[PDB]
RNA sequence: AAAGAGGAGAGGUA
């Protein structure tokens, strides 16, 4: 795939350093994920082939362009 | 994570060196550049 | 205390399994059932205070075993477990159960070197 | 539907 594990490690070390918490930033994560995963189970089938944890940091990262 | 240049070190590489070095990668663009340094070093030191 | 937490188990084919609170709990009621017994019937006042004070001694070994007097030896000469062994020490409730557990989903193996691998990375079987 | 219960000794490996 065109989307490598290098990528995901730095977009998670930007979020985490534009931010005064740790734990806050891994809380909302948490909570984006799942709501990112109640929306697929209950409509249409969506590119299901990467897991709702990396999504919510590939959404994250981009709204911060 | 960027805007500094590293030094030509014209030396004997020992461990203190090489500490050294991962500190100053560490201190000047962060903990995500460290891993791949650290990872080509060693790379080259199997070979 | 209830009976599901003194187990009395099935196994040896015809014999059954060894718990060390029932013995004690046996003696308390065969001393209390005897003490009665005589009681009923106006013994001399010289042999109820002998049931009286193996009443006393049987109470208290079902307490604390050895904390004051002789200890309970079972079947070989080893001291039988009361209530107070069991929440007492490194092998009691608190530091075994209750600070530490055993967990499902869990695995343990061998490891050699895995060399051209990324430092975010592992190889398993 | 079913399926192991504890205890005590002796000897080993990180
Ligand atoms: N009573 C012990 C014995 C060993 N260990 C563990 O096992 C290691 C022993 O490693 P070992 O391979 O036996 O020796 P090293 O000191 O590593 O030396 P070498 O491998 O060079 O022989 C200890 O450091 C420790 O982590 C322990 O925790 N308790």
């Amino acid at each position: 795939f065109d989307l490598d594990s290098q990528d995901l490690l730095f977009k998670a070390e930007s979020l985490i350093v534009n931010s005064t918490n740790r734990y806050h930033v891994t809380l909302q994560i948490a909570r984006r994920a799942k709501q990112a995963r109640y929306e697929e189970m209950e409509n249409l089938s969506e590119e299901t082939g990467i897991k709702p944890v990396l999504r919510a940091i590939l959404e994250m990262s981009d709204e911060l362009n | 994570e960027a805007k500094s240049a590293p030094i030509f070190r014209n030396r004997v590489i020992d461990k203190k060196q090489l500490k050294k070095l991962i500190g100053w990668t560490f201190a000047h663009y962060g903990t995500a550049k460290t891993a791949v340094v650290a990872d080509d070093l060693k790379a080259l030191g199997f070979r | 205390i209830p009976p599901d937490l003194r187990p009395m188990v099935q196994l040896d084919g015809g014999r059954f399994a060894t718990s060390d609170l029932n013995d004690l709990y046996r003696r308390v009621i065969n001393r209390n059932n005897r003490l009665a017994r005589l009681q009923e019937i106006l013994a001399p006042e010289i042999i109820v205070r002998n049931e009286k004070r193996m009443l006393q001694e049987a109470v208290d070994a079902l307490i604390d075993n050895g904390r004051r007097g002789r200890t309970v030896v079972g079947a070989n000469n080893r001291p039988l477990k009361s209530l107070s062994d069991i929440i007492e020490g490194k092998q009691g409730r608190f530091r075994q159960n209750l600070l530490g557990k055993r967990v499902d989903y869990s695995g343990r193996s061998v490891i050699v070197v895995g060399p051209n691998l990324k430092i975010h990375q592992c190889g398993l079987p």
